[PDB]
């Protein structure tokens, strides 16, 4: 997320982070039907509601920690998210209009690449952030 | 004007496995749907994307049914219903055409994805799939053939029972497009795959 | 009028080898519910299609038990 | 809670507490958009309201006794 802050400092956009770990429901990432008081959309939709610009720097948190005990995978909605032209086909259940997430620059984070949902295994570039040495930790301590 | 309005002819359409260039009907002028399916080893869970109506889910289930009946005719996995998930993407939500928009198209697309054999271009196929592998006749083939000609595709295979419609449309459309008559999805399986198996 | 929009006097209908014809009633008049049944090898479960209620399921299971008592 | 009271006394600001445990929805912290009589904000606004100073020492009681199933 410090890399996210640096990237958003470069692009001078607005930065944001949303947790994706521990998600077991598609309705957790997609919306809910208008079937009760205060029906809620997905996490991404409300995170976008937090921001005021349709081209921010957005960050995901542990996308590899998806879960679903029924048919269908969260990786399907995230794959719809992946292509900016397909972003205009966003899944939704509270709203019905697919949002235009094309200009929303997506940067992802998954502590484990092998647990990322395999429908999302295509079009991944594993930028393996390595561990740190005693001297490296000493230096980043004395500096940052 | 600048950039062309649409992607170049035969450039957006390439021989691939997951792609499926299926004819579609729209009220203000027919179009063609590039259906995409993702089949690599899993556990058998089905997935749909694109604000789809549920009817496509039963069409996909019928396609899986047909594949489970004639699996060994083309080298498909012996026990795949519990070992591979299917993720289908449709460029649009749903078509006003009641029933599946294109059943045989999705069936052949899923068969190609499971077989990992590229689907032939220069051919656009539309039609409704049945669990018994029967291609039930489809209505509104006029705009289908019109869009197919606009798609640059001359080879359009159609359900066998639609053969009578090959005598009501004007000859300006029928002659310009090649048409084959099919009733079994297994017939178009060999006509929408790069290899014979 | 053109080609016969509808099938001729039914002496030879569409090829029916796994499906059976069926009468029924609707608010728009009677129809022909050609029920299609597919026997895919699997794990011995019932997978109904056509947004059917559990009443349709129990009719199907009654048929199933009837054949299960008359297998051979 | 008595430790919190002691801390507030040392800081000489009026203590307060709110039983945030047993709250089963996000609605009891954010309220809801006012559209009827009986439109009520969240617990935290209540706490700040009954403590007539802008710098209290609020004790979030039983913060580990919440549930999240509906209404956010
Ligand atoms: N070489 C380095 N590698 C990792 N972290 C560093 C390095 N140099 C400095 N840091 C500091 O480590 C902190 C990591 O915090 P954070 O970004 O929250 O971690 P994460 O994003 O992995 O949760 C940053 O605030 C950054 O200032």
């Amino acid at each position: 997320t410090s890399l996210g802050r640096s990237i958003a400092r470069s692009m001078n956009r607005k930065f944001h982070r949303i947790s994706l770990g521990g998600v077991r429901d598609e309705a957790e990432i997609r919306g809910h039907r208008r079937t009760y008081i205060g029906a809620m959309p997905g996490k991404l939709i409300h995170a976008m509601k937090q921001v005021g610009v349709i081209n921010p720097v957005i960050l995901l948190d542990e996308i590899d920690k998806m879960s679903s005990d029924w048919r269908g995978d969260p990786a399907s909605a995230m794959l719809e998210v992946l292509d900016p032209e397909q972003n205009n086909t966003f899944t939704d259940h509270y709203l019905d209009v697919p949002y235009d997430l094309s200009k929303v620059f997506f940067i992802t984070t998954a502590n484990t690449l092998q647990t990322i949902p395999r429908p999302l295994l295509d079009r991944m570039e594993v930028i393996e952030i390595p561990g740190y040495t005693n001297m490296e930790k000493q230096a980043i301590a004395r500096q940052y | 004007l600048g950039i062309p309005r649409y992607r170049p002819d035969k450039a957006e359409t390439e021989p691939q496995v997951g792609t499926a260039q299926g004819l579609a009907w729209t009220p203000v002028g027919g179009t063609l749907l590039t259906i995409e399916v993702a089949a690599v080893p899993g556990s058998g869970k089905l997935s749909l994307t694109g604000q789809l109506g549920e009817v496509m889910k039963e069409s996909a289930q019928a396609a899986l049914t047909y594949l489970r009946a004639h699996t060994q005719d083309y080298g498909l996995p012996e026990d795949f219903y519990n070992k591979v998930d299917l993720h289908v993407h449709v460029p649009d939500g749903a078509t006003p055409k009641d029933g599946p928009s294109a059943g045989i198209t999705m069936a052949t697309a899923i068969a190609s994805a499971l077989s990992r054999r590229p689907a032939r271009m220069d051919i656009a196929m539309t039609g409704e799939v049945s669990l018994r592998g029967k291609v039930m006749p489809i209505g509104g083939v006029k705009e289908k053939l019109l869009a197919a000609h606009q798609a640059g595709i001359h080879k359009i295979v159609l359900p066998k029972d639609n053969e009578a419609q090959l005598e009501e449309l004007p000859k300006e459309v029928l002659e310009g497009l090649e048409i084959k008559l099919v009733e079994d999805v297994g017939e178009v399986l060999e006509y929408l795959l790069l290899p014979e198996p």
